[PDB]
């Protein structure tokens, strides 16, 4: 998985 | 197991103190985030007003977190280079809050600190490589996009390209040098993984300080804990809990909370009153002062 923001 | 004891005598930074100091506390993982470093003149993300999502108009922007994007980046590299001259601290000197965590480490009590942090500061205070995970990468090394020789290149190095205003490129085959942090649809690296499987698996304190636990995968973390482990939130505002219409998070108020306990204020001053109950006030103001006499020499 990878770098998200929420 | 999962039982979901409860092993703090009460939900207090003074319960966790005396946690600190029984025999069931020996591993101690720190997850730390950008508002550790504010107080070292490094600005938030998303706090109002100081943050940077509110100080980014000038930078010809349709979207202001595409300056952090890798899509954004790879085809428009200028503006987060533009963006980390304004940024790029004049002398970098870790908080209290980062001094506190060398005094985990220097008294054996910590296991890991994961940082979403690039600022270095916790390099800085004397965590070393064994010590951290920096989830989100580092400005501290910096390669060649290049995947045919991915020449890495200092710190030292790419200052001096953003301080000179001139785009890094690299010196053996002139491609884009970028710093080595995690931009926004980059991949985390293989450490934090290989570190988060094995970490969570005796972990008897979590200690969240200074995060919005917003950034995946990374807020995901405190939730791979035990049930039992306590878990301490130092910050300026309650963080981590399950959204009421969103395995779940941070419980401090309910009727069932049993372990999470949120002391709200600074990160300096929150780690400043646990050092106290724990007795080492002094120890942490002598280390604090010698290290910032030490770096305001250079
Ligand atoms: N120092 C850095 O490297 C830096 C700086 C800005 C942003 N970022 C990156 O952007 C993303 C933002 O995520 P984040 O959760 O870490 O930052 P954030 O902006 O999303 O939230 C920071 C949290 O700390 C609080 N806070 C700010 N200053 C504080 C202080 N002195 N004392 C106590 N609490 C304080 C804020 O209210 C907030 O809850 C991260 O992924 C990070 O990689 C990094
Ligand atoms: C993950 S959210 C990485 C975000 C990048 C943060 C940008 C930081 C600006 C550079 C600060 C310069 C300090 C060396
Ligand atoms: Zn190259």
């Amino acid at each position: 998985p990878r770098k998200q923001l929420a | 197991g999962s039982q979901k004891e409860r092993l703090l005598d009460e939900l207090t930074l003074e319960g966790v103190a005396r946690y600190m100091q029984s025999q069931r506390c020996r591993r101690v993982i720190c997850l730390v985030g950008a508002g550790i470093s504010t107080s070292a003149g490094i600005p938030d993300f998303r706090s109002p007003s100081t943050g940077l999502y509110d100080n980014l108009e000038k930078y010809h922007l349709p979207y202001p977190e595409a300056i952090f994007e890798i899509s954004y980046f790879k085809k428009h590299p200028e503006p987060f280079f533009a963006l980390a001259k304004e940024l790029y601290p004049g002398q970098f000197k870790p908080t209290i809050c980062h001094y506190f965590m060398r005094l985990l480490k220097d008294k054996g009590l910590l296991l890991r600190c994961y940082t979403q942090n690039i600022d270095t500061l916790e390099r800085i205070a004397g965590l070393e490589q064994e010590d951290l995970v920096e989830a989100h990468g580092t400005f501290y090394t910096s390669h060649c996009v290049s995947a045919s020789c991915r020449h890495e290149y200092p710190l030292s190095w790419m200052k001096e390209k953003i301080f000179s205003e001139v785009t890094p490129k690299c010196e053996d085959c002139q491609s884009l040098v970028k710093p080595d942090i995690v931009f926004f649809g980059e991949s985390l690296p293989a450490r934090f993984f290989s570190c988060m499987q094995s970490d969570f698996l005796k972990v008897d304190l979590l200690l969240v300080m200074g995060t919005s636990l917003q950034v995946q995968p990374f807020a995901s973390l405190i939730s791979k804990a035990p049930l039992s482990t306590p878990r301490l939130l130092i910050n300026k505002e309650k963080a981590g809990q399950s959204d009421p219409f969103l395995g779940g998070g941070m419980d401090f108020d309910s009727k069932k909370a049993y372990r999470d306990v949120a002391w709200l204020g600074e990160c300096d001053q929150g780690c400043l009153a646990l050092a106290e109950l724990l007795g080492w006030k002094k120890e942490l103001e002598d280390l604090v002062r010698r290290e910032h006499a030490s770096i305001d020499a250079q």
